[PDB]
């Protein structure tokens, strides 16, 4: 749903400690802002995505104090009140299943939305879901049993709604025993989390990449600044200066070049996620392969570190 | 008499779904919205 | 339906007629082409290390064979500048033909068509929309019916009348709290719980929270009627 | 007649078969004309 936002200070990191670095610098003109304005394009651009794809409601609904849902049995992603975080325990895994240089002018600012705020409307979405069908999605929260809304699923798929009463027993034990698969599959491995690990590592990479770049010579003698105006004589220095100056800046127009072609992609991302929140979340889907495999019922939403996580629940 | 404030940002309204195993709220009246949307 | 809609044309034409500022998604396109190429003519300024920026001031201070190295310095971050643009329009025409594709997408699936699509074609149920021109852009007037007074009522899954369980057909089953009805899924408009309106399936020892009433025939009175009708015919013919 | 509905003649549907379709008015009117047969039969006596 998001990269981490960045800022870097041009100066800082081509520079530092040196006047006259930031006089030669100042002669290639307005590079610098403009690297400068391209990050905050991206940083804006992830606080907008988290948005998108999370605050699709304008209401916080909090689930009942009664958990009569026929059967089914939602404390597994329902969030818990008893602990000191607001996350669900199907959540609370996605939070530690996925794992994670101010010294050189980076910036790692924070998000505009909280986890413990995205914990709140991935409830407000799950709550509405379970208590008020789809219709919080197109207008008011209007409140149905949830073996009614299940019925009202099960005619959306074309299966006519004696089909589950006849069945609620079964399809609530199939529900909740499948509830448990995601749980203990979670526990299990890693290997689920990959499209997140991934994004995060690409990340950090980027940035840990970025900062190797310093201590290239670039044909200079030295990469460290102040061999450079301590051993050399100053029109010579300079000569040697604007190798740095000019390899320093290559190296962050890599970075900022490669952070925009990624921040495109993640864009890419969110606008699916966010498509996927509306359309399963906020209804059922009548397209295949879209809200998971089989014929869709319904969906709940996590949040993971950055991201979002479907559980498609699905008729086979 | 203005001045800037700064504040924790309210997520949206707070509310409670008024659920029972036999309680429903179909609508009974209904406003016909236009709303613009806007591309690129 | 009219008169709602008429006024709901009106506030937006209200809307745009009266703020400054919801077109911020398109002018904020119009303003990254025009400040990208202002800084690409900024940089026409950039020494980049010359002695000069200016090109024909170098021509008209240096010779042949030393002016060559102050010019490939200007041709160096000169050409850093474009390919920089380049790269920068580059990231946008990407983005931009994203926007697109979902533009063509809206008109092919909300105004071509009706989408079942949640919030698609804006936020309530789709019934139609209406394309606008806009400079570098479309601007979509999506139309939808919003659900709007509540009023609860309580409910039951299925109805038993004679051990046989009953469902509605479309629609869902409603009480005020003192008598039974059927009616459709997103307006209230209730009606007589009839064989017509239901269909049948098992008994009443499987639905979890099924309820009784009597579930009318709308044959039941024809019938009725054929009685007292033939009753009387057989009262009669008692007489010569 | 209530789960299906009818048109056109046995002829032009490619691979159709045969079987009887029941309709649940017959049984009501063959009830009704056995209970009204009985009114006739009784209604002899006087
Ligand atoms: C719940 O909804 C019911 C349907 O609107 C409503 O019952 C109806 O009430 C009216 C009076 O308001 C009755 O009117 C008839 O009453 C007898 C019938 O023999 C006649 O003497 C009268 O002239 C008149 O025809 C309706 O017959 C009655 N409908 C039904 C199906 O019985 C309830 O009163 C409503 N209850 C609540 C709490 O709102
Ligand atoms: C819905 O309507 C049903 C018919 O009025 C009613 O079913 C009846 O329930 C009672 C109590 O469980 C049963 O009572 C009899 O039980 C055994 C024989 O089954 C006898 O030993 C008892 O003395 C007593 O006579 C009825 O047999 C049963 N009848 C039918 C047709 O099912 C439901 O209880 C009603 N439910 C509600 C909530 O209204
Ligand atoms: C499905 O049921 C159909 C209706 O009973 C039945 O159609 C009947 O088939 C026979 C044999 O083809 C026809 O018999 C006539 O055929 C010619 C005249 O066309 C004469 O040589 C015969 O002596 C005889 O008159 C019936 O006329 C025909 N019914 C109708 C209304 O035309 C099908 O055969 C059944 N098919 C199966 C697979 O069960
Ligand atoms: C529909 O009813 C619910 C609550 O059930 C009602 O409870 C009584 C007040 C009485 O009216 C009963 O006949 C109903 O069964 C309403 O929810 C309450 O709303 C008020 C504000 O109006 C709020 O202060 C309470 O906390 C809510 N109580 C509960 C338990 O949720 C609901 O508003 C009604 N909706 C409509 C559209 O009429
Ligand atoms: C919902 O199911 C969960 C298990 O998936 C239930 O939680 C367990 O409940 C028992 C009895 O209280 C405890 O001994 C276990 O340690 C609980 N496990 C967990 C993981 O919390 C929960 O009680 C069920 N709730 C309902 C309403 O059925
Ligand atoms: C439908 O399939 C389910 C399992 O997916 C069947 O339920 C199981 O039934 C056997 C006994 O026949 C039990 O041993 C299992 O414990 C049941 N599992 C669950 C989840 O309840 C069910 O019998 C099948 N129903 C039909 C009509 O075929
Ligand atoms: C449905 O809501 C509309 C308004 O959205 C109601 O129309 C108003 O009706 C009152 C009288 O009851 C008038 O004073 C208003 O001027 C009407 N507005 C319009 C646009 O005509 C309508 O009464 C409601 N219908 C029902 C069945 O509740
Ligand atoms: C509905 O919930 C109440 C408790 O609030 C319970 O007594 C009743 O038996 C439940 N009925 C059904 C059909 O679930
Ligand atoms: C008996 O029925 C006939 C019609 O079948 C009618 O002409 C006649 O007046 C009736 N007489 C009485 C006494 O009902
Ligand atoms: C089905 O295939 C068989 C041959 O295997 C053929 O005899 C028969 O006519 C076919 N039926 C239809 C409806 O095409
Ligand atoms: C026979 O007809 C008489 C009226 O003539 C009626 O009272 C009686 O109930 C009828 N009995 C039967 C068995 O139909």
């Amino acid at each position: 749903v998001s990269m981490t936002k960045t800022s870097v200070d041009c100066t800082m990191y081509i520079c530092g400690d040196s006047t006259e670095c930031s006089n030669l610098l100042l002669q290639y003109g307005s590079f610098c802002t403009q690297l400068n304005r391209a990050l905050t394009g991206i940083a804006v651009e992830q606080d907008k995505n988290t948005q998108e794809v999370f605050a699709q409601v304008k209401q916080i609904y909090k689930t009942p104090p009664i958990k009569d849902f026929g059967g089914f049995n939602f404390s597994q992603i329902l969030p818990d009140p008893s602990k000191p975080s607001k996350r669900s325990f199907i959540e609370d895994l996605l939070f530690n299943k996925v794992t994670l240089q101010k010294f050189n002018g980076l910036t790692v600012l924070p998000p505009l939305l909280t986890d413990e705020m995205i914990a709140q409307y991935t409830s407000a979405l799950l709550a509405g879901t379970i208590t008020s069908g789809w219709t919080f999605g197109a207008g008011a929260a209007l409140q149905i049993p949830f073996a009614m809304q299940m019925a009202y699923r099960f005619n959306g798929i074309g299966v006519t709604q004696n089909v589950l009463y006849e069945n609620q027993k079964l399809i609530a034990n199939q529900f909740n025993s499948a509830i448990g698969k995601i749980q203990d599959s979670l526990s299990s491995t890693a290997s689920a989390l990959g499209k997140l690990q991934d994004v995060v590592n690409q990340n950090a990479q980027a940035l840990n990449t970025l900062v190797k770049q310093l201590s290239s010579n670039f044909g200079a003698i030295s990469s460290v600044l102040n061999d450079i105006l301590s051993r050399l004589d100053k029109v010579e220095a300079e000569v040697q200066i604007d190798r740095l100056i000019t390899g320093r800046l290559q190296s962050l127009q890599t970075y900022v070049t490669q952070q925009l072609i990624r921040a495109a992609e993640i864009r890419a991302s969110a606008n699916l996620a966010a498509t996927k929140m509306s359309e399963c979340v906020l209804g059922q889907s009548k397209r295949v392969d879209f809200c998971g495999k089989g014929y869709h019922l319904m969906s709940f939403p996590q949040s993971a570190p950055h991201g979002v996580v479907f559980l498609h629940v699905t008729y086979v | 008499s203005q001045s800037i404030i700064a504040y924790t940002m309210s997520l949206g309204a707070e509310n409670s779904v008024a659920y029972s195993n036999n309680s429903i709220a179909i609508p009974t009246n209904f406003t016909i919205s236009v709303t613009t949307e806007i591309l690129p | 339906i009219a008169n709602q809609f008429n006024s709901a044309i009106g506030k937006i034409q209200d809307s745009l007629s009266s703020t400054a500022s919801a077109l911020g998604k398109l002018q904020d396109v119009v303003n990254q082409n025009a400040q990208a190429l202002n800084t690409l003519v900024k940089q026409l300024s950039s020494n980049f290390g010359a002695i000069s920026s200016v090109l024909n001031d170098i021509l008209s201070r240096l010779d042949k064979v030393e002016a060559e190295v102050q010019i490939d310095r200007l041709i160096t971050g000169r050409l850093q500048s474009l390919q920089t643009y380049v790269t920068q329009q580059l990231i946008r025409a990407a983005e931009i033909r994203a926007s697109a594709n979902l533009a063509a997408t809206k008109m092919s699936e909300c105004v071509l068509g009706q989408s079942k699509r949640v919030d698609f074609c804006g936020k309530g149920y789709h019934l139609m929309s209406f394309p606008q021109s806009a400079p570098h852009g479309v601007v979509f007037l999506h139309v939808t019916y919003v659900p709007a007074q509540e009023k609860n009522f309580t409910t039951a899954p299925a109805i038993c009348h004679d051990g046989k369980a009953h469902f509605p057909r479309e629609g869902v089953f409603v009480s005020n709290g003192t008598d039974w009805f059927v009616t459709q899924r997103n307006f209230y408009e209730p009606q007589i719980i009839t064989t017509d309106n239901t269909f049948v399936s098992g008994n009443c020892d499987v639905v979890i929270g099924i309820v009784n009433n009597t579930v009318y025939d709308p044959l039941q009175p024809e019938l009725d009627s054929f009685k007292e009708e033939l009753d009387k015919y057989f009262k009669n013919h008692t007489s010569p």
